[PDB]
DNA sequence: TGGAGTACAAGTGTGAGGAAAAGTAGTTGGGAGGTACTTCAT
DNA sequence: ATGAAGTACCTCCCAACTACTTTTCCTCACACTTGTACTCCA
């Protein structure tokens, strides 16, 4: 059921693949033409849309300047015969070259149809056999409440050759559910951002097969997820384990001039050290010129938040906790 | 409201963390971590049963064949009586017709009258939308779409005296334009594959599309998945493939593609939940629960959940649970590959403030898959759900209520044939063994009454008599057989060899006759070191081989004894190979096949190097 | 035994050809040379 | 796997001590219409020890002797190829004021050129300097001097202060 | 190629004269069988000769070595072996040649490694063509030891011993010179016999026809229906004993059928003992300092108090005990709805005798029609 | 009991379909300073 | 119609990542025809 971590790789998924974008090649130009009157055949066709390498999907906000009238001119039974006889007029000769199962999918897949067959099912290769049966024992035990089980899982998960970064740091929540013999969760995830820190920028030609962006990998223009869930992670567990100095220093470094997410995180660094030491002791002379800095920097990180792309902050509710924060002072 | 959001996406995936806080120092846990905290939820099922009647591909276009909600026709909004729930399906040969109440379990009305109208076609798409709560009313009418046409019911004035429901119909409208449509929404606007329309219904039973429509038409897009839902009821639709969502005003000239979900996502499921700002989304590889914007209705893009399957047939379920202080959300994505559910919680607030739980998966029936899965409304921390069921190509409809705390046709049709002629053929050979077990039941009761007999002892001395000359007799025929370099029976006597019944005295035949062998010419295999291959287990002595297989069938058989006795005696003389040569016969032979290949092939005949 | 040091985790660590001028714990590439059992003289001034 | 390189790797491998410098574009074409921004990698280069982009910055004696060091290491220098360089401090005119200097070797500059001068060094925010003299003619005239890329440029200081704000010529 | 494949030939009969305990006799009655077959790669012309090599048949000449001996050993006790991964098959080039790896070229060893295992009679087809290649007829004695495959069938679903006779009276009855069932040679074609030609797999049939006609013509009222679905449901029910773990390992590997995911109704002392298993899988099968403390952030043991030293005296229980659940559990021993429930038995006595001997649903099927058809045949 | 069409035992010619590991074709992240070129205005 | 001359923007650099064929294999189905196994019409 679940998702494998496999580069799986058959000639027969390579076949009918290649021989579906061919396909929707022609009537892509022959449709190219219609509208107008009233190579590896692939990476020729992704240089149209654009890979969201943040999201699965690249969503948009609507009521803005994406709108469009709507489109009016129809398509019928006629237009659609004749658009797509030509195709497959010159879709037959490279017919003969694949195999009959192949020829069987595609003429399937040319009308609806869609497959029911899942592409790791009929692999057979008995690593991988064994690979689909422990991640779909992960997961369920995972979702069973059943942690030093799906522990002795992973464990034997990841020592198999050829595992990925799908099932690597995502359900490694049972160190964090653990709690008992634990490696503290924030050890695994800074071992996931010391070796997997990319700097190289996204190419989005070259075809991606198993490896996919908006959970695993970290690029340019794309903090990695596990990257910003350290960060998340690391200020609870400064704030809970009440070092708070050590992460506004780790954060310090790296400047991402791109989200806003990792400068939120950093003015809520301040913010939490602002509001730990806005006690006092009273019942004083650098105790009052130290906190006046960590309000300072909170009002030009979350200024920063907002140059940049969307991270909605509640800017209004932030100034509200830090004019209480004076007033400890006052 | 929280903090961590793109704007554009809202996300909260599969047990990371959230990511978001907000550092309210009010010892109430000083956090607003978008994952609340309680402790597990588990789901038990109360099965019931409701109501019954190439291959490598599957269809896109047919959807439902069947549905059950809460439906209020005219008659119960005069009265003051008012909340019936019906249930809609499809049946016939080819599955071409359509056609009640809970007392403490839901089931079919005590009239058990269905109005079983029938139609000229396959039944495929079965779906009422339901109405709004802001309305102050229910919809009563039913839409369904055919392979010949597209037809719309409305449910007239339900009884309780007789629980007859007699309907109405509006004209089946057919293919005017030749193209197979897919779905309905009233909130007859229909969606073509690639286009749609809007129509007028109209509210005469007794004597058709507006003039005003749209396409989504992509030319790369193969499948022929087509979907319409309105959106707020501030007549704005969303229209769908598994490729892209988009929002169209067909008040004003305006259109808008909101999702575009090619390069690693698809769009697979799309149910519109009845609250009118939050619609739970299904695509493959995530879960998301898209709300409204509170200025502009347009579309909200909130906080979703990475779905860890990865499938092309999967669908989706959605329930609202209202509660006192929020409302629940428990979102199934069901496949039509196996059985296995897949749940998530969702706790919808006041303030669009909403947040996950986890997951949980239960199992089904092991005879087919489910084609559909239906929750029911009930009228509207102990977490519970009702559904009702239907697996793929099985047509039984059971119940099931989760609360927090096979013999084929395909080898029964391979027998059991009508010829009078041959019907005790059959048990005409059966009848062999009717007497001749009755023989051998009493045949080796004899060698029972004979117990350490010295009739036995006498057989034995003829039997390993009856070993020894016919053992230098075949020894001998091979001595001169021997240089040949181009066989081991131990049934060479044919008396009965099994006129004795002692296992270890038989053992004392067997050992004696193998110290008798010093020199060569023959060579013996084991009994003890080799005897493990059937219990599974360190075997040390044939007697209790026996012993624990004689405490093995105590219950099973009438008095047990002499089928265990003659098992064993079937075994040794069926592991009697103990007539093959000596150290002469094969080296001689090994060395004789070494010498045919050449050069080439001897360094490659080489054992012993590691 | 030959072997040498590694000069930031401080293992000792023999090398052989065909092999990468590196400490095989930590990823380290200063790699100074131990010194073995051999005799050397002086005079006492 | 990323680490973090300490002075004392950087002598050993006789190599320098560089940090990497970063630097954002802006390709903006027609007035802000369209922009693109890109953060370029502009190579490494080095960094003065014990300062904000050493990791001996914030840092004890007791972590020196650790980190192969000394536990009264003064920094102040950076290390390039191996060896230690500094950047020797000189001795300008002080900025912002305006000097009242003679000098024999305006006369030798051209025809009528005094002896006398108003030298002012005036620094940028970003602590560039930029040097304008204010030489006295025999006529009677005076100049302004100033120096744009290698080359000497005069101009009459009515032309600039006329060119600063509206001027009556009594004010 | 044939220096390696023989010593992975060599690895596997030096396990099991070491552990399953097959004699030293054993190793000698293989090397003439390899030794026959490495004379008939001499035969060929050596130009393209082609030679025919699968890690299929090197269970063959290990299986041909078995019944020469007359072994009690059979294809379900290489199937197990295999897919257990105790005797070098699967990865059979990851860990043995050590020098000749690297120097042979790629098609060469990705067959020499096992990559997939036998299905659909992938297995008994190799055997057929290598009884033909070599001629083990007329120079082996050719008898399969049928009896034992009808003991360990009595004692793989436990029915009462009974059956043992009732099915060898009909072996007796279909079998032209009614003893020798042999090992069926192919010499001719390319063309896997629809015949059902190989012996083994026709005591199968002969054991499927058994145990329906027993108990469909039961004139004597002798086995009952309250019995039938105390048979059914003690049969079809889930033990940890090491052989039925080491058959939810075999229902693993093959993935067309159903009951192949079966493993999400497993329990959770069968999954502790597969990932006990797992420290035999993993034995098979400068910048890895990042797998250096990923393993020791992730330590395979219990990360604490083990299951070694202080545990228990038993918890997982061997062969014969569990039978002694399932017939203590089946007392009770003293129509439309008789036969549905003789159908309840039949099939999950084939859908389990499917995966262990590795061939399709038809293949099964096949050998029901060309057996009844022709034991009816012979008949009238 | 003799005279002809279809149901099936019983033996046989054509390539096609399917794996994994070496070796390989594009976008990128990693660095050194003069040499060479073909014109054009006086 | 050249003798000189600054600029013709050439070059003069590798490696790493991740994909795509590429190398023979081995496995067989996939199915043909006349007799073998029964029932319609003289």
């Amino acid at each position: 059921m679940f998702e494998v971590p496999i580069t799986l790789t058959n000639r027969k998924f390579a076949q009918r693949r290649k021989l579906k974008y061919q396909y929707i090649n022609y009537i892509s130009r022959r449709f190219d033409r219609i509208s107008k009157k009233s190579s590896d055949e692939e990476r020729k066709f992704w240089k149209k849309y654009e890979k969201p390498e943040k999201s699965f999907e690249i969503w948009r906000t609507v009521s803005s300047q994406n709108k469009q009238p709507i489109n009016k001119q129809k398509m019928t039974y006629h237009n659609f015969k004749k658009i797509e006889k030509i195709p497959l007029r010159k879709m037959e000769i490279p017919l003969l070259h694949c195999t009959k199962e192949n020829k069987l999918y595609f003429q399937s897949i040319s009308r609806g149809l869609e497959p029911l067959k899942t592409s790791t099912s009929e692999v057979r290769n008995y690593r991988t056999r064994h690979i689909v049966t422990l991640t779909d024992l992960l997961h369920l035990n995972v979702s069973r409440h059943n942690w030093s089980l799906a522990y002795k899982i992973f464990a034997t998960l990841i020592r198999i050759p050829g595992v990925q970064i799908k099932s690597l740091w995502g359900i490694g929540v049972e160190i964090l559910d653990n709690l008992s013999n634990s490696s503290s969760g924030l050890d695994f995830l800074q071992w996931m951002c010391q070796i997997y820190s990319s700097k190289s920028r996204f190419v989005q030609n070259i075809n991606y097969r198993s490896i996919v962006p908006p959970f695993q990998t970290g690029s340019r223009t794309h903090t990695a997820k596990f990257a910003i869930t350290y960060l998340w992670s690391s200020l609870i567990n400064c704030q809970k384990s009440m070092l708070i100095d050590k992460i506004s220093e780790w954060v310090l470094t790296p400047p991402f001039m791109e989200d806003a997410e990792v400068w939120f995180i950093y003015a809520s660094c301040h913010l939490l050290k602002a509001d730990t030491l806005s006690r006092q002791f009273v019942n004083r002379d650098i105790k009052i010129n130290q906190v006046i800095k960590h309000i300072h920097y909170v009002r030009t990180f979350l200024k920063i938040c907002l140059d940049k792309g969307g991270f909605a902050v509640p800017s209004r509710l932030i100034e509200n906790q830090l004019k209480s924060f004076e007033s400890r002072l006052y | 409201l929280g903090v961590g959001v793109q704007g554009a996406s809202l996300y909260c995936p599969q047990e990371n963390y959230t990511t978001k806080k907000q550092e309210k120092p009010q010892w109430l846990r000083p956090v607003d971590d978008t994952l609340a905290e309680d402790a597990l939820d588990l789901h038990i099922v109360v099965k019931s049963l409701l109501c019954d009647t190439d291959a490598f591909f599957w269809d896109p276009t047919v959807a439902n064949r069947l549905d059950s909600q809460y439906i209020q026709t005219a008659s119960d909004l005069r009265n003051y009586r008012d909340g019936t729930e019906i249930i809609a399906y499809a049946s016939g040969k080819t599955g071409s017709v359509l056609n009640l109440t809970r007392q403490n379990t839901l089931h079919l009305n005590r009239h058990n009258n269905v109005t079983s109208i029938e139609l000229h076609s396959p039944i495929k798409s079965i779906k009422i939308p339901g109405a709004s709560e802001s309305i102050g009313r229910r919809s009563n009418l039913v839409g369904i779409i055919t392979e010949n046409s597209f037809q719309i019911f409305r449910i007239e004035s339900v009884h309780s005296r007789s629980c007859d429901v007699m309907v109405s119909s509006s004209e089946p409208l057919y293919f005017v334009e030749i193209d197979d449509l897919q779905v309905v929404d009233f909130a007859a606007i229909i969606d073509i594959k690639g286009n749609w329309s809007i129509g007028r219904i109209p509210k005469n039973f007794n004597n058709l599309i507006d003039n005003l429509h749209g396409t989504i038409f992509d030319p790369e897009e193969l499948s022929s998945w087509k979907r319409i839902e309105w959106f707020s009821h501030f007549q704005k639709i969303l229209v769908f493939d598994r490729s892209k969502m988009i929002e169209i005003d067909f008040m004003n000239n305006w259109q808008t593609e909101v999702v575009q979900a090619k390069a690693w996502s698809n769009i697979r499921d799309y149910k519109r939940i009845d609250d009118k700002n939050g619609i739970l989304l299904t695509s493959r590889e995530i879960i998301i629960v898209g709300a409204s914007e509170s200025n502009d209705p347009v579309r909200r893009i909130s906080w979703k959940h990475d779905l860890d399957p990865d499938d092309t047939t999967l669908r989706i379920t959605v329930q609202k649970v209202k509660k006192p202080d929020h409302i629940l959300l428990v979102a199934f994505v069901y496949s039509m590959r196996h059985k296995r559910i897949y749940m998530h919680v969702f706790s919808h607030r006041k303030a669009n403030l909403f947040q996950s739980l986890g997951c949980s998966t239960v199992l089904e029936i092991p005879g087919g898959t489910p084609t559909g899965i239906e929750t029911i409304l009930t009228l509207d921390f102990e977490l519970v759900v009702d559904f009702l069921v239907k697996l793929r190509n099985s047509s039984e409809v059971y119940y099931y209520a989760l609360s927090n705390t096979v013999d084929h046709p395909e080898w029964a049709s391979l027998f059991n044939n009508a010829d009078e002629r041959e019907k005790e053929s059959i048990g005409a050979l059966v009848s062999q063994i009717k007497l001749k077990e009755r023989e051998r039941i009493s045949r080796v009761q004899n060698l029972i009454e004979h117990e350490n007999s010295h009739d036995e002892d006498k057989y034995l001395q003829d039997l390993g008599y009856r070993l020894s000359i016919a053992t230098n007799e075949l020894l001998e025929s091979w001595q001169k057989t021997k240089d040949e370099s181009i066989h081991s029976k131990l049934k060479n006597l044919l008396e009965n060899s099994d006129s004795f019944a002692s296992i270890p005295e038989f053992s004392s035949l067997l050992d004696q006759f193998f110290q008798y062998y010093q020199d060569q010419d023959v060579t013996f295999i084991g009994f003890e070191k080799l005897l493990h291959l059937f219990l599974h287990e360190d075997v040390p002595g044939l007697d209790i081989f026996y012993n624990k297989l004689l405490q093995c069938w105590v219950l099973v058989s009438p008095q047990a004894e002499l089928l265990t006795k003659e098992i064993v005696k079937d075994i040794i003389w069926s592991l009697a190979r103990l007539e093959k040569p000596s150290l002469f016969e094969p080296i001689q032979n090994e060395i004789s096949r070494s010498l045919s290949g050449p050069y080439q092939d001897i360094i490659s005949s080489w054992d012993m190097d590691d | 035994t030959l072997k040498y040091i590694c000069a930031e985790c401080s293992s000792k660590l023999s090398l052989s050809r065909t092999d990468a001028v590196r400490c095989k714990d930590c990823g380290h590439r200063i790699l100074l040379k131990a010194r073995t059992k051999r005799l050397v003289q002086f005079e006492a001034r | 796997v990323e680490r973090k390189v300490y002075p004392s790797e950087s002598r050993q491998r006789l190599t320098s001590y560089r940090g990497k410098l970063l630097l954002k574009l802006k390709w903006s074409v027609n007035n802000g219409e369209e922009n693109l921004f890109e953060v370029r990698d502009c190579g490494g280069l080095p960094v003065m020890l014990q300062s904000n982009r050493c990791h001996l910055n914030k840092m004890s004696p007791y972590e020196l002797v650790q980190h192969k060091e000394e536990s009264d290491e003064i920094g102040g220098y950076f290390i390039v190829n191996g060896i230690e360089k500094l950047i020797r401090m000189l001795i300008v005119q002080r900025r912002n004021h305006p000097m009242a200097i003679i000098r024999p070797s305006f006369a030798n500059r051209g025809a009528s050129y005094s002896h006398y001068g108003i030298q002012i060094r005036s620094v940028r925010p970003d602590q560039t300097s930029q040097t304008n003299v204010l030489h006295y003619l025999n006529d009677g005239q005076v100049t302004f001097r100033f120096s744009w890329r290698k080359n000497e440029y005069l101009v009459p200081v009515v032309m600039i202060l006329k060119a600063l704000c509206h001027t009556s010529d009594r004010e | 190629f044939l220096k390696s494949f023989q010593f992975i030939l060599k690895r596997q009969i030096r396990w099991l004269i070491t552990e399953m305990r097959f004699p030293k006799e054993f190793e000698h009655v293989a090397k003439i069988i390899w030794l026959k077959i490495l004379k008939t790669i001499n035969d060929q012309p050596q130009e393209e000769l082609k030679l025919q090599l699968h890690m299929t048949s090197t269970i063959s000449i290990l299986y041909l070595a078995s019944t020469h001996l007359s072994l009690p050993v059979y294809t379900c006790d290489y199937i197990k072996w295999i897919c257990t991964a105790k005797m070098p098959y699967f990865q059979a080039s990851e860990i043995l040649p050590k020098s000749w790896r690297i120097q042979l070229p790629n098609y060469y060893v990705s067959i020499l490694e096992g990559s997939i295992s036998p299905f659909n009679g992938q297995l008994y087809n190799k055997i057929a063509l290598t009884c033909g290649m070599i001629h083990f007829k007329e120079f082996f004695n050719s008898e399969i030891s049928c009896q034992g495959l009808l003991l360990k069938l009595v004692m793989q679903c436990a029915l009462p011993p009974e059956f043992y006779f009732y099915t060898k009276q009909v072996i007796e009855f279909e079998e032209t010179d009614i003893r020798n069932l042999t090992l069926w040679e192919r010499t001719d074609e390319r063309h896997t016999g629809r015949v059902s030609n190989h012996a083994e797999l026709r005591v199968l049939s002969y054991f499927m026809l058994t145990i329906n006609w027993m108990l469909s013509f039961d004139r004597d009222r002798q086995y009952p229906l309250k019995w039938i679905l105390s048979l059914t449901e003690s049969l079809t029910q889930r033990t940890t004993t090491s052989e039925s773990i080491g058959r939810n390992i075999v229902k693993v590997v093959y993935p067309d059928k159903p009951t192949s995911s079966d493993y999400f109704q497993w329990s959770e002392e069968e999954t502790l003992e597969f990932l006990k298993w797992m420290e035999k899988q993993f034995l098979p099968t400068d910048q890895k300092i990042a797998r250096r403390k990923l393993y020791k952030i992730f330590p395979l043991d219990r990360e604490a108090n083990h299951d070694g030293e202080f545990n228990d005296s038993t918890h997982q229980l061997t062969f014969i005990e569990d039978l002694q659940e399932r017939y203590a559990k089946q007392t009770p021993f003293f129509p439309p709805a008789r036969k549905e429930a003789i159908g309840r038995l039949l099939t999950h006595i084939a859908s389990q005798l499917l995966v262990d001997f590795a061939i399709s649903k038809e293949q099964l099927k096949d050998c029901i029609s060309r057996i009844k058809n022709a034991c009816l045949h012979r008949m009238n």
